[PDB]
Protein backbone atom coordinates (compact mmCIF):
# COMPACT_ATOMS: atom_id res chain seq x y z
CA UNK A 1 0.00 0.00 0.00
CA UNK A 2 0.57 3.51 -0.73
CA UNK A 3 2.11 5.75 2.79
CA UNK A 4 0.99 9.19 2.69
CA UNK A 5 3.28 11.35 5.37
CA UNK A 6 4.99 29.18 2.24
CA UNK A 7 3.73 31.77 4.66
CA UNK A 8 0.51 31.94 6.14
CA UNK A 9 1.15 35.69 6.51
CA UNK A 10 2.76 38.60 5.21
CA UNK A 11 3.65 42.13 6.34
CA UNK A 12 3.87 45.31 4.80
CA UNK A 13 6.95 47.75 5.16
CA UNK B 1 5.54 64.92 10.11
CA UNK B 2 3.82 61.76 11.14
CA UNK B 3 6.94 60.31 11.81
CA UNK B 4 6.92 58.63 15.68
CA UNK B 5 3.53 59.21 17.07
CA UNK B 6 2.60 58.89 20.40
CA UNK B 7 -1.00 56.04 20.72
CA UNK B 8 -2.42 59.15 22.82
CA UNK B 9 -1.92 61.68 20.15
CA UNK B 10 -3.36 58.95 17.60
CA UNK B 11 -6.67 58.76 19.30
CA UNK B 12 -6.53 62.39 19.79
CA UNK B 13 -6.98 62.53 16.43
CA UNK B 14 -9.05 59.71 15.13
CA UNK B 15 -11.17 61.37 18.15
CA UNK B 16 -11.48 64.56 15.93
CA UNK B 17 -14.36 65.29 13.64
CA UNK B 18 -12.12 66.19 10.89
CA UNK B 19 -11.72 63.94 8.25
CA UNK B 20 -8.08 65.18 7.26
CA UNK B 21 -6.76 65.15 10.93
CA UNK B 22 -7.90 62.06 10.97
CA UNK B 23 -6.02 60.96 7.62
CA UNK B 24 -2.98 62.20 9.10
CA UNK B 25 -3.76 59.98 11.95
CA UNK B 26 -4.04 56.98 10.18
CA UNK B 27 -1.03 57.64 8.59
CA UNK B 28 0.91 58.07 11.70
CA UNK B 29 -0.93 54.86 12.88
CA UNK B 30 0.68 52.90 9.56
CA UNK B 31 3.70 54.33 9.89
CA UNK B 32 3.74 52.82 13.51
CA UNK B 33 2.79 49.41 12.63
CA UNK B 34 5.34 49.13 9.91
CA UNK B 35 8.35 49.32 11.93
CA UNK B 36 10.52 46.28 12.29
CA UNK B 37 10.78 46.32 16.00
CA UNK B 38 8.17 44.98 17.77
CA UNK B 39 4.92 46.41 16.10
CA UNK B 40 2.71 48.09 18.90
CA UNK B 41 -0.35 45.78 17.77
CA UNK B 42 -1.71 44.97 20.98
CA UNK B 43 -1.45 48.73 22.03
CA UNK B 44 -3.13 50.04 19.28
CA UNK B 45 -5.90 47.37 19.41
CA UNK B 46 -6.96 48.06 23.19
CA UNK B 47 -7.07 52.02 22.19
CA UNK B 48 -10.08 50.54 19.96
CA UNK B 49 -9.55 52.20 16.90
CA UNK B 50 -10.02 49.31 14.67
CA UNK B 51 -13.49 49.80 14.52
CA UNK B 52 -12.12 53.54 13.47
CA UNK B 53 -10.24 52.13 10.84
CA UNK B 54 -13.29 49.45 8.82
CA UNK B 55 -15.41 52.62 8.96
CA UNK B 56 -12.57 54.70 6.87
CA UNK B 57 -12.38 51.84 4.86
CA UNK B 58 -15.84 53.01 3.13
CA UNK B 59 -15.20 56.61 2.46
CA UNK B 60 -14.95 56.64 -0.84
CA UNK B 61 -14.11 60.04 -1.37
CA UNK B 62 -11.05 60.39 0.12
CA UNK B 63 -9.23 57.52 -0.91
CA UNK B 64 -6.07 58.39 0.78
CA UNK B 65 -7.86 57.34 4.00
CA UNK B 66 -9.14 53.88 2.11
CA UNK B 67 -5.11 53.08 1.55
CA UNK B 68 -3.81 53.81 5.24
CA UNK B 69 -6.78 52.12 7.27
CA UNK B 70 -6.19 48.81 4.50
CA UNK B 71 -2.48 49.30 5.00
CA UNK B 72 -2.80 49.60 9.36
CA UNK B 73 -5.44 46.79 9.42
CA UNK B 74 -3.47 44.48 6.67
CA UNK B 75 -0.64 44.46 9.29
CA UNK B 76 -3.07 44.17 12.41
CA UNK B 77 -4.38 41.00 10.84
CA UNK B 78 -0.55 39.51 10.16
CA UNK B 79 0.16 38.81 14.08
CA UNK B 80 -1.21 36.70 15.78
CA UNK B 81 -4.78 34.66 15.41
CA UNK B 82 -6.21 36.84 18.41
CA UNK B 83 -4.97 39.75 16.75
CA UNK B 84 -6.53 38.54 13.01
CA UNK B 85 -9.44 38.12 14.75
CA UNK B 86 -9.90 41.16 16.18
CA UNK B 87 -9.86 42.15 12.57
CA UNK B 88 -12.71 40.37 11.05
CA UNK B 89 -14.61 40.88 14.77
CA UNK B 90 -14.74 44.75 13.87
CA UNK B 91 -16.63 43.74 10.29
CA UNK B 92 -13.37 44.12 7.72
CA UNK B 93 -14.31 41.08 5.48
CA UNK B 94 -16.91 42.95 3.75
CA UNK B 95 -15.63 45.80 3.48
CA UNK B 96 -12.36 44.65 1.65
CA UNK B 97 -14.20 43.05 -0.75
CA UNK B 98 -16.02 45.74 -1.80
CA UNK B 99 -12.90 47.56 -1.91
CA UNK B 100 -11.39 44.93 -4.47
CA UNK B 101 -13.65 47.08 -6.76
CA UNK B 102 -11.75 50.16 -6.25
CA UNK B 103 -10.46 51.98 -9.79
CA UNK B 104 -7.62 53.03 -7.66
CA UNK B 105 -5.37 49.64 -8.33
CA UNK B 106 -3.06 50.29 -4.95
CA UNK B 107 -6.18 50.23 -2.86
CA UNK B 108 -7.60 46.85 -4.54
CA UNK B 109 -4.06 45.23 -3.68
CA UNK B 110 -4.18 46.37 -0.70
CA UNK B 111 -7.35 44.52 0.13
CA UNK B 112 -6.29 41.64 -1.98
CA UNK B 113 -3.01 41.50 1.22
CA UNK B 114 -5.61 41.78 3.60
CA UNK B 115 -7.77 39.26 2.50
CA UNK B 116 -5.18 36.69 2.36
CA UNK B 117 -3.73 37.48 5.71
CA UNK B 118 -7.05 36.65 6.78
CA UNK B 119 -7.80 33.46 4.82
CA UNK B 120 -3.98 31.85 6.16
CA UNK B 121 -5.02 31.97 9.61
CA UNK B 122 -6.77 28.41 9.15
CA UNK B 123 -9.62 26.97 7.79
CA UNK B 124 -12.54 28.75 9.53
CA UNK B 125 -11.18 32.00 8.90
CA UNK B 126 -11.22 30.72 5.24
CA UNK B 127 -14.16 29.83 4.34
CA UNK B 128 -15.75 32.88 5.90
CA UNK B 129 -14.12 34.38 3.08
CA UNK B 130 -15.31 32.42 0.13
CA UNK B 131 -19.00 32.68 2.25
CA UNK B 132 -18.54 36.76 2.33
CA UNK B 133 -17.89 36.53 -1.40
CA UNK B 134 -14.66 37.16 -2.68
CA UNK B 135 -13.79 34.34 -4.78
CA UNK B 136 -15.55 36.04 -7.84
CA UNK B 137 -14.03 39.48 -7.62
CA UNK B 138 -10.51 38.23 -7.12
CA UNK B 139 -11.04 36.12 -10.13
CA UNK B 140 -12.55 39.14 -12.25
CA UNK B 141 -8.96 41.16 -11.69
CA UNK B 142 -7.39 38.21 -13.34
CA UNK B 143 -9.75 37.86 -16.54
CA UNK B 144 -7.16 39.88 -19.23
CA UNK B 145 -6.08 38.47 -22.53
CA UNK B 146 -2.59 38.21 -21.12
CA UNK B 147 -1.62 38.02 -17.61
CA UNK B 148 2.10 40.35 -18.74
CA UNK B 149 -0.22 43.30 -18.68
CA UNK B 150 -0.61 43.31 -15.19
CA UNK B 151 1.52 44.90 -12.22
CA UNK B 152 4.27 42.36 -11.11
CA UNK B 153 3.66 43.26 -7.85
CA UNK B 154 -0.26 42.94 -7.85
CA UNK B 155 -0.20 39.34 -10.33
CA UNK B 156 2.37 38.15 -7.30
CA UNK B 157 0.02 39.05 -4.34
CA UNK B 158 -3.12 38.02 -6.21
CA UNK B 159 -1.53 34.44 -6.67
CA UNK B 160 -0.69 34.88 -3.11
CA UNK B 161 -4.08 35.17 -1.34
CA UNK B 162 -5.54 32.38 -4.17
CA UNK B 163 -2.94 30.10 -2.81
CA UNK B 164 -3.92 30.95 0.94
CA UNK B 165 -7.96 29.75 0.09
CA UNK B 166 -6.26 26.58 -1.50
CA UNK B 167 -4.52 25.68 2.03
CA UNK B 168 -5.43 23.97 5.22
CA UNK B 169 -6.95 20.96 6.00
CA UNK B 170 -9.92 19.83 8.32
CA UNK B 171 -11.41 20.73 5.96
CA UNK B 172 -10.09 21.21 2.90
CA UNK B 173 -11.36 24.31 1.13
CA UNK B 174 -15.42 23.09 -0.42
CA UNK B 175 -15.55 21.48 -3.81
CA UNK B 176 -17.60 23.86 -5.52
CA UNK B 177 -14.67 26.68 -4.53
CA UNK B 178 -11.77 24.62 -5.76
CA UNK B 179 -13.60 24.14 -9.40
CA UNK B 180 -13.93 27.62 -9.43
CA UNK B 181 -9.84 28.26 -8.96
CA UNK B 182 -8.78 25.75 -10.65
CA UNK B 183 -8.94 27.34 -14.48
CA UNK B 184 -7.22 30.78 -13.38
CA UNK B 185 -4.57 28.51 -10.97
CA UNK B 186 -3.72 26.34 -14.11
CA UNK B 187 -3.31 29.52 -16.13
CA UNK B 188 -0.74 31.70 -13.23
CA UNK B 189 1.04 27.97 -13.09
CA UNK B 190 2.29 28.75 -16.96
CA UNK B 191 3.27 32.18 -16.18
CA UNK B 192 6.71 33.62 -16.15
CA UNK B 193 7.67 34.79 -13.15
CA UNK B 194 9.44 32.86 -10.63
CA UNK B 195 7.39 33.75 -7.32
CA UNK B 196 3.92 33.36 -9.52
CA UNK B 197 4.96 29.59 -10.55
CA UNK B 198 6.40 29.26 -6.84
CA UNK B 199 3.26 29.85 -4.88
CA UNK B 200 0.72 28.77 -7.55
CA UNK B 201 2.42 24.85 -7.48
CA UNK B 202 1.87 25.59 -3.00
CA UNK B 203 -1.70 26.02 -4.14
CA UNK B 204 -1.61 23.06 -6.59
CA UNK B 205 0.53 21.39 -3.83
CA UNK B 206 -2.40 21.96 -1.16
CA UNK B 207 -5.04 20.85 -3.69
CA UNK B 208 -3.54 17.71 -3.85
CA UNK B 209 -3.10 16.66 0.00
CA UNK B 210 -5.92 14.65 0.44
CA UNK B 211 -8.11 11.52 -1.27
CA UNK B 212 -8.20 10.39 -4.27
CA UNK B 213 -11.11 12.63 -5.63
CA UNK B 214 -9.12 15.67 -4.97
CA UNK B 215 -6.08 14.30 -6.71
CA UNK B 216 -8.22 13.61 -9.66
CA UNK B 217 -9.61 17.13 -9.96
CA UNK B 218 -6.16 17.99 -10.40
CA UNK B 219 -5.12 15.66 -13.00
CA UNK B 220 -8.23 16.24 -15.08
CA UNK B 221 -7.18 19.62 -15.85
CA UNK B 222 -3.84 18.43 -17.64
CA UNK B 223 -1.23 19.70 -15.16
CA UNK B 224 0.82 16.94 -14.60
CA UNK B 225 3.63 17.60 -17.65
CA UNK B 226 3.99 21.56 -16.62
CA UNK B 227 4.17 20.05 -13.05
CA UNK B 228 7.46 18.03 -14.25
CA UNK B 229 8.85 20.50 -15.84
CA UNK B 230 8.68 22.81 -12.86
CA UNK B 231 10.28 19.75 -10.84
CA UNK B 232 13.74 20.53 -12.87
CA UNK B 233 13.07 23.91 -12.73
CA UNK B 234 16.86 25.51 -11.37
CA UNK B 235 15.30 28.20 -8.89
CA UNK B 236 14.45 26.36 -5.63
CA UNK B 237 11.63 27.96 -4.16
CA UNK B 238 10.01 26.45 -7.47
CA UNK B 239 11.05 23.06 -7.22
CA UNK B 240 10.08 22.65 -3.70
CA UNK B 241 6.82 22.73 -3.91
CA UNK B 242 6.90 21.39 -7.51
CA UNK B 243 8.07 18.09 -5.52
CA UNK B 244 5.91 18.45 -3.02
CA UNK B 245 2.82 18.02 -5.58
CA UNK B 246 4.04 15.31 -7.82
CA UNK B 247 4.37 12.99 -4.51
CA UNK B 248 1.62 13.56 -3.73
CA UNK B 249 -0.42 12.65 -6.53
CA UNK B 250 1.92 9.46 -6.25
CA UNK B 251 -0.18 8.59 -3.15
CA UNK B 252 -3.08 7.73 -5.62
CA UNK B 253 -4.35 5.22 -7.83
CA UNK B 254 -1.99 3.78 -10.15
CA UNK B 255 -3.69 4.76 -12.79
CA UNK B 256 -2.69 8.21 -11.39
CA UNK B 257 0.79 7.24 -10.31
CA UNK B 258 1.30 6.28 -14.45
CA UNK B 259 0.64 9.95 -16.01
CA UNK B 260 3.44 10.97 -13.42
CA UNK B 261 5.83 8.56 -15.40
CA UNK B 262 3.90 9.12 -18.88
CA UNK B 263 4.98 12.53 -18.71
CA UNK B 264 8.98 11.95 -17.57
CA UNK B 265 9.37 12.53 -14.41
CA UNK B 266 11.26 9.91 -13.87
CA UNK B 267 14.33 11.38 -15.62
CA UNK B 268 14.35 14.09 -13.64
CA UNK B 269 15.38 11.75 -10.33
CA UNK B 270 19.03 11.11 -10.88
CA UNK B 271 19.08 14.90 -9.83
CA UNK B 272 16.25 14.83 -7.02
CA UNK B 273 17.99 11.93 -5.30
CA UNK B 274 21.33 13.45 -5.06
CA UNK B 275 20.01 17.31 -4.62
CA UNK B 276 22.77 19.00 -1.92
CA UNK B 277 18.90 19.89 -0.27
CA UNK B 278 18.37 17.31 2.68
CA UNK B 279 14.39 17.89 1.89
CA UNK B 280 14.54 17.30 -1.39
CA UNK B 281 16.92 14.52 -0.97
CA UNK B 282 14.01 13.05 1.28
CA UNK B 283 11.52 13.83 -0.39
CA UNK B 284 12.19 12.86 -3.85
CA UNK B 285 13.28 8.99 -1.93
CA UNK B 286 9.58 9.10 -0.58
CA UNK B 287 8.38 9.78 -3.92
CA UNK B 288 10.17 6.90 -5.38
CA UNK B 289 8.54 4.33 -2.12
CA UNK B 290 5.13 5.49 -3.02
CA UNK B 291 6.29 4.55 -6.93
CA UNK B 292 8.09 1.39 -6.14
CA UNK B 293 4.48 0.58 -4.82
CA UNK B 294 2.58 0.07 -8.18
CA UNK B 295 2.58 -2.11 -10.27
CA UNK B 296 4.99 -4.46 -12.02
CA UNK B 297 5.25 -2.75 -15.67
CA UNK B 298 5.63 0.36 -12.95
CA UNK B 299 8.69 -1.18 -11.11
CA UNK B 300 10.11 -2.05 -14.42
CA UNK B 301 9.76 1.51 -15.51
CA UNK B 302 11.88 2.66 -12.25
CA UNK B 303 14.70 -0.01 -13.74
CA UNK B 304 14.69 0.89 -17.04
CA UNK B 305 15.58 4.72 -15.90
CA UNK B 306 18.58 3.26 -14.13
CA UNK B 307 17.00 4.65 -10.40
CA UNK B 308 17.57 1.06 -8.67
CA UNK B 309 21.76 2.42 -8.29
CA UNK B 310 20.60 6.01 -6.88
CA UNK B 311 18.53 3.89 -4.53
CA UNK B 312 21.24 1.61 -3.32
CA UNK B 313 23.74 5.03 -3.14
CA UNK B 314 20.75 6.85 -0.94
CA UNK B 315 20.70 3.74 1.01
CA UNK B 316 24.21 3.58 1.38
CA UNK B 317 24.68 7.55 2.51
CA UNK B 318 22.44 10.41 3.06
CA UNK B 319 20.61 11.76 6.55
CA UNK B 320 18.52 9.32 8.41
CA UNK B 321 15.59 9.95 7.28
CA UNK B 322 16.28 9.74 3.70
CA UNK B 323 17.73 6.49 4.39
CA UNK B 324 14.39 5.23 5.73
CA UNK B 325 12.52 6.62 3.19
CA UNK B 326 14.96 4.64 1.03
CA UNK B 327 14.51 1.18 3.29
CA UNK B 328 10.65 1.76 2.09
CA UNK B 329 11.44 2.01 -1.27
CA UNK B 330 13.52 -1.17 -1.27
CA UNK B 331 10.40 -3.26 1.01
CA UNK B 332 7.98 -1.99 -1.25
CA UNK B 333 10.15 -2.78 -4.41
CA UNK B 334 11.19 -6.44 -3.10
CA UNK B 335 7.05 -7.52 -1.70
CA UNK B 336 5.95 -6.59 -5.42
CA UNK B 337 8.42 -7.25 -7.65
CA UNK B 338 8.83 -10.22 -9.71
CA UNK B 339 12.02 -12.66 -9.33
CA UNK B 340 14.29 -10.96 -11.83
CA UNK B 341 13.58 -7.69 -10.71
CA UNK B 342 14.32 -9.19 -7.05
CA UNK B 343 18.03 -10.66 -8.56
CA UNK B 344 18.98 -7.41 -10.06
CA UNK B 345 18.28 -5.40 -6.87
CA UNK B 346 20.66 -7.87 -5.83
CA UNK B 347 23.29 -7.23 -8.39
CA UNK B 348 23.55 -3.52 -7.81
CA UNK B 349 24.65 -4.07 -4.37
CA UNK B 350 21.82 -3.37 -2.34
CA UNK B 351 22.83 -6.08 0.26
CA UNK B 352 25.80 -4.73 1.95
CA UNK B 353 24.24 -0.99 2.59
CA UNK B 354 21.14 -2.19 3.58
CA UNK B 355 23.28 -4.59 6.16
CA UNK B 356 24.62 -2.05 7.36
CA UNK B 357 21.78 0.00 8.80
CA UNK B 358 21.12 -2.94 10.89
CA UNK B 359 23.21 -0.94 13.19
CA UNK B 360 20.64 1.84 13.77
CA UNK B 361 19.30 2.71 17.24
CA UNK B 362 15.59 2.67 15.25
CA UNK B 363 13.24 -0.28 15.54
CA UNK B 364 11.06 0.59 12.67
CA UNK B 365 13.61 0.66 9.81
CA UNK B 366 14.87 -2.52 11.44
CA UNK B 367 11.48 -4.28 10.75
CA UNK B 368 10.91 -2.36 7.50
CA UNK B 369 14.96 -3.88 6.21
CA UNK B 370 14.22 -7.80 7.21
CA UNK B 371 11.20 -8.22 5.84
CA UNK B 372 12.53 -6.93 2.68
CA UNK B 373 15.20 -10.04 3.15
CA UNK B 374 13.09 -12.33 3.68
CA UNK B 375 11.17 -11.21 0.11
CA UNK B 376 14.67 -11.68 -1.15
CA UNK B 377 15.23 -14.82 0.14
CA UNK B 378 12.03 -15.82 -0.90
CA UNK B 379 12.90 -15.28 -4.19
CA UNK B 380 16.45 -16.74 -4.19
CA UNK B 381 14.12 -19.58 -3.32
CA UNK B 382 12.72 -20.02 -6.58
CA UNK B 383 15.82 -19.89 -8.07
CA UNK B 384 17.67 -22.79 -6.07
CA UNK B 385 20.58 -20.22 -5.00
CA UNK B 386 19.79 -19.52 -1.77
CA UNK B 387 23.27 -20.49 -1.04
CA UNK B 388 24.67 -17.78 -2.58
CA UNK B 389 22.57 -15.19 -0.81
CA UNK B 390 23.34 -16.56 2.54
CA UNK B 391 27.15 -16.37 2.09
CA UNK B 392 26.79 -12.94 0.80
CA UNK B 393 24.92 -11.69 3.82
CA UNK B 394 27.90 -13.78 5.88
CA UNK B 395 31.00 -12.23 3.87
CA UNK B 396 29.66 -8.66 4.52
CA UNK B 397 29.22 -8.82 8.41
CA UNK B 398 25.59 -9.09 7.79
CA UNK B 399 24.88 -12.34 10.05
CA UNK B 400 26.92 -10.79 13.07
CA UNK B 401 23.82 -7.98 13.19
CA UNK B 402 21.30 -10.49 12.17
CA UNK B 403 22.21 -12.46 15.22
CA UNK B 404 22.51 -10.24 17.65
CA UNK B 405 19.40 -8.45 16.87
CA UNK B 406 18.04 -11.86 18.76
CA UNK B 407 18.74 -9.81 22.12
CA UNK B 408 16.69 -7.07 21.06
CA UNK B 409 13.79 -5.33 23.26
CA UNK B 410 10.82 -5.53 20.58
CA UNK B 411 9.40 -9.16 20.54
CA UNK B 412 8.77 -8.41 16.54
CA UNK B 413 12.52 -8.09 15.38
CA UNK B 414 13.18 -11.12 17.86
CA UNK B 415 10.65 -13.20 16.00
CA UNK B 416 11.80 -12.26 12.33
CA UNK B 417 15.38 -12.29 13.16
CA UNK B 418 15.00 -15.57 14.79
CA UNK B 419 12.95 -16.81 11.55
CA UNK B 420 15.63 -16.15 9.31
CA UNK B 421 18.62 -17.79 11.14
CA UNK B 422 16.05 -20.78 11.31
CA UNK B 423 15.31 -20.99 7.60
CA UNK B 424 18.62 -20.16 5.96
CA UNK B 425 20.98 -19.91 8.93
CA UNK B 426 22.53 -16.43 7.73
Amino acid sequence: VKRPMRPRRKTKT
Amino acid sequence: GTVNWSVEDIVKGINSNNLESQLQATQAARKLLSREKQPPIDNIIRAGLIPKFVSFLGKTDCSPIQFESAWALTNIASGTSEQTKAVVDGGAIPAFISLLASPHAHISEQAVWALGNIAGDGSAFRDLVIKHGAIDPLLALLAVPDLSTLACGYLRNLTWTLSNLCRNKNPAPPLDAVEQILPTLVRLLHHNDPEVLADSCWAISYLTDGPNERIEMVVKKGVVPQLVKLLGATELPIVTPALRAIGNIVTGTDEQTQKVIDAGALAVFPSLLTNPKTNIQKEATWTMSNITAGRQDQIQQVVNHGLVPFLVGVLSKADFKTQKEAAWAITNYTSGGTVEQIVYLVHCGIIEPLMNLLSAKDTKIIQVILDAISNIFQAAEKLGETEKLSIMIEECGGLDKIEALQRHENESVYKASLNLIEKYFS
